[PDB]
């Protein structure tokens, strides 16, 4: 395929833990331990010779 | 005396109106800042010296 079906891509969003209460500049490597589930469904309609 | 004038008796009065043209408003006011303290009184700048 030239244009096959495209691929899918999914990521769960950052959830910072508690910040310090005096500023930092550096990014946060601190965080909620967290994941994710759920249902998917594909449907395919396929011609027949 | 080369200029036109008008000549007033007793009982005479004379008038004339003026428009300014656009002038900036005079700043009636005292800074409460100066121009060396600008700056968030918190954070480093990330610039070096």
């Amino acid at each position: 395929l030239k244009h096959p079906p495209p691929q899918i891509l999914i990521k769960n969003t950052p959830v910072p833990a508690d910040p310090p209460t005096t500023f930092n500049q550096s990014k946060l490597n601190s965080f909620i331990t967290q994941y994710s589930t759920g249902q998917v469904s594909v449907e395919i309609e396929w011609e027949l010779q | 005396e080369y200029f036109p004038s008008q000549m007033l008796r007793t009982g005479n009065n004379f008038q004339f109106t003026y428009t300014f043209e656009d002038v900036p408003f005079h700043s009636s006011y005292a800074h409460s800042q100066s121009l060396d303290r600008l700056m968030n009184p918190l954070i480093d700048q990330y610039l070096y010296y």
